[PDB]
């Protein structure tokens, strides 16, 4: 459950920017959006198993070997 | 009908182009906004039916549209480009634009003069899904791409070319023979470098120049500061304040009196919420155009003429600013030219010959052919023309005496 | 009924102007105008840009030139009897008067 | 798999295409259409707030619209360029367009 | 008048939608040369007035 | 070797896969190279 725009005082418990996040467990690592959330924070249903939230990845990483 | 004017030289040109992307995501609790929370108006808005649940539905449909409009415009990069650590593309400027790294949130220069000069009674406001910091990653991302590697990103994988070459493909594509290009590589990377340079200052002079941002960011205000202002009304009711006519009339009066409160905050909600489904519209048609520049002008060049910039289309760099986009749209505008005496076609030896590609022109004692839009004279000959008939049919031609490059050769 | 029409910032004769203005510089110039200023060149030769831009070569023109001529002021004739003759062809403006 | 058509011949078209720029300017004063001339009634017209300043407000943008449409579509041109008084425009006669 | 005011403000962006189209035909089909199929009339286009 | 752009087919470098313009001095990162004749085999008949 997202609590939009609520501080965590007010109400696992993570704090994200769009709220206190509660019964996700946050991930420092970072993937595709499964699902939306705000600001930048994403949640899944990766694996043993419980709902996620991390900050998305926009993209695979690609330095381009331009000479 | 027998004078042209051919440009003998040209500027490239930087025309900065600025388009809204979203609005304020808005989510409004219809009956916090309506009742203040106080029961006995509730125990009557719930007597309206669907006029609290589909307003907050139709909120909804404009605040998911928003992150819809805002990956459709910068998500169209198929992994995070990144620029390499050499920045010696043939001479043009490419810092400005790019990524500094002492700012924290990894924006350009010009970014962030952007980010400066654009500037809760039961409403709510709902964060962007991607921050400012990731779509200034997909503004590295298209950028770092269409320096490196052109159009080709757009098409599959990135693949590497040196970026002289890519101008020089870019001007191959609007009818300039690309050794004009290398002829003068040097003058064309400071005439681009120094119209980069007048960006920044042009954006520095006013405010004014981001009317279409700055618009978005306050008509919505204007909106939300309306929406406010109209709790203060009465409607017919006795007092504007629900728990004011809750202890004065009693319950039977007071319900006349609050049905009116609930009639003109509901119908200023309607109307509200009807306000923006028509400026999201107007807003998803401005996402739509940004989402087809990014498409034709940065990860492509545009044939379409007077669609990306005003003079010839080079390229394009896209730019992040708050609530839009901007595109620096470059240009080639050809700029000093000089008239010809010309023909439609020549005449050799009872035969026309017509130019391949360019026209035929004079400086009145001389014919040549040239490239249409660069003045550049080459001596007319057996491959720079085709035959097609006789002498006659023509209307305009005029006598000539071709060169055949073969002809020295077989004087072995 | 505290109803009221404003003009409109450009008259029908400041629309003529602008027609015109684009129309000669179309005649005259080509394309030209759209990005430089409006570089002079021959009509016959502008039709021979053209035909080279839909993969039809230079000479298909000059070898038809009077031909071509007949067809398009035929062309413009049969637009002129089509717009006197009915009404029938405006329907998407009448229709913004309408409405 | 070996048959192919090949035009010997062309016809010139000209297609007429018609395009709406803009709607009629109109604007409404909402006390003067709600109301009309009473006094009255305008003081009774003040408890409703805001709606009619904000659909005042929404016909003068739809009206100054109006205007940025019809120079959006014709204003394309930075100089009046004026026809030359000789037509010698290849046997192609556009006097009825000029 | 609130129904008057909603139906013109779509009128208004239906128009706006048919100005910038005729403002993207005039920029193509009159100072340039189209190269898209059956946007300037049946055939391949020359120009237009 | 010159290739057409998007599909690597090498082509031996000649005088009608290629066009002259100027001297050297003013191309940034020109390099030499022969370039072959097509007319050299009847040049030498
Ligand atoms: C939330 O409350 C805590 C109380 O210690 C405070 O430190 C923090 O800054 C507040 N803000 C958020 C949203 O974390
Ligand atoms: C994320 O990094 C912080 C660094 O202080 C660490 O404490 C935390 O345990 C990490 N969490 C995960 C899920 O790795
Ligand atoms: C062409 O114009 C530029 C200015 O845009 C000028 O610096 C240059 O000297 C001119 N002539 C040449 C050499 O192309
Ligand atoms: C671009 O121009 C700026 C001018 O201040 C200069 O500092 C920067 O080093 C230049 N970058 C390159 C790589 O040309
Ligand atoms: C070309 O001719 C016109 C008219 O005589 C003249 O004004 C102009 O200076 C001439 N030169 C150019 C700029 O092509
Ligand atoms: C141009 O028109 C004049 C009209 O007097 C004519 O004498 C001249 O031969 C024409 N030139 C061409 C190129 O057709
Ligand atoms: C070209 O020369 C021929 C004679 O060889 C002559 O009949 C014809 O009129 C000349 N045409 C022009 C354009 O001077
Ligand atoms: C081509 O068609 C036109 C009528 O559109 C006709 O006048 C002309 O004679 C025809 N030419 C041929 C080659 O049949
Ligand atoms: C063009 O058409 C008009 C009207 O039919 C006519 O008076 C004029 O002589 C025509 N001019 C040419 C060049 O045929
Ligand atoms: C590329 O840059 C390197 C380092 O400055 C230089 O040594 C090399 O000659 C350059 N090559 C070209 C093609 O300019
Ligand atoms: C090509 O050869 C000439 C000597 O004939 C030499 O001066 C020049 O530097 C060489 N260029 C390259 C890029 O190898």
């Amino acid at each position: 459950v997202l609590y939009q725009g609520v501080n965590c005082t007010e109400v696992n418990v993570f704090q994200t920017r769009a709220g206190c996040l509660i019964g996700a467990e946050h991930v420092n690592n970072s993937y595709e959006c499964d699902i939306p959330i705000g600001a930048g924070i994403c949640a899944s249903y990766q694996t043993s198993q419980s709902i996620i939230a991390y900050t998305m990845s926009l993209g695979v990483e690609n330095s381009v070997a331009y000479s | 009908n027998n004078s042209i004017a051919i440009p003998t030289n040209f500027t490239i040109s930087v025309t900065t182009e600025i388009l809204p992307v979203s609005m304020t995501k808005t989510s409004v609790d219809c009956t916090m906004y309506i009742c203040g929370d106080s029961t006995e108006c509730s125990n009557l808005l719930l007597q309206y039916g669907s006029f609290c649940t589909q307003l907050n539905r139709a909120l909804t449909g404009i605040a998911v549209e928003q992150d819809k409009n805002t990956q459709e415009v910068f998500a169209q990069v198929k992994q995070i480009y990144k620029t390499p650590p050499i920045k010696d593309f043939g001479g043009f400027n490419f810092s400005q634009i790019l990524p500094d790294p002492s700012k924290p949130s990894k924006r350009s220069f010009i970014e962030d003069l952007l980010f400066n000069k654009v500037t809760f009674n039961g409403l709510t406001v709902l964060p962007p899904l991607l921050t400012d910091e990731m779509i200034a990653q997909y503004t590295s991302a298209l950028l770092a791409g269409t320096i490196t590697s052109g159009w080709t990103f757009g098409a599959g994988a990135a693949l590497q070319i040196p970026f002289a070459m890519q101008m020089a493909y870019r001007f191959n594509g609007i009818g300039v023979t690309q050794n004009v290009l290398y002829e003068n590589q040097k003058l064309i990377a400071n005439q681009f470098n120094s119209a980069i340079g007048k960006i920044q200052d042009s954006l520095s002079s006013t405010a004014s120049a981001l009317g279409k941002l700055q618009d978005v960011v306050n008509q919505n205000a204007q909106a939300l500061n309306t929406l406010v202002k109209q709790l203060s009304s009465n409607f017919g009711a006795i007092s504007s304040v629900l728990n004011d006519i809750l202890s004065r009339l009693d319950p039977p009066e007071a319900e006349v009196q609050i049905d009116r409160l609930i009639t003109g905050r509901l119908q200023s909600l309607q109307t509200y919420v009807t306000q923006q489904l028509i400026r999201a519209a107007e807003i998803r048609a401005s996402a739509n155009l940004a989402a087809t520049k990014m498409s034709e002008c940065v990860l492509g060049q545009s044939k379409r003429v007077d669609f990306c910039g005003k003079g010839y289309h080079l390229m394009s760099f896209p730019q992040s600013a708050p609530h839009g986009v901007v595109f620096l749209h470059v240009t080639y505008v050809p700029a000093q030219e000089k008239n010809f005496t010309t023909a439609p076609a020549i005449c050799h030896d009872g035969k026309a010959h017509f130019p391949r590609e360019g026209v035929f022109v004079s400086n009145g004692t001389h014919w040549f052919v040239t490239q249409r839009n660069f003045y550049e004279p080459q001596i007319i000959t057996t491959d720079n023309t085709f035959v097609s008939g006789n002498c006659d049919v023509v209307i305009g031609i005029v006598n000539n005496t071709v060169y055949d490059p073969l002809q020295p050769e077989l004087d072995s």
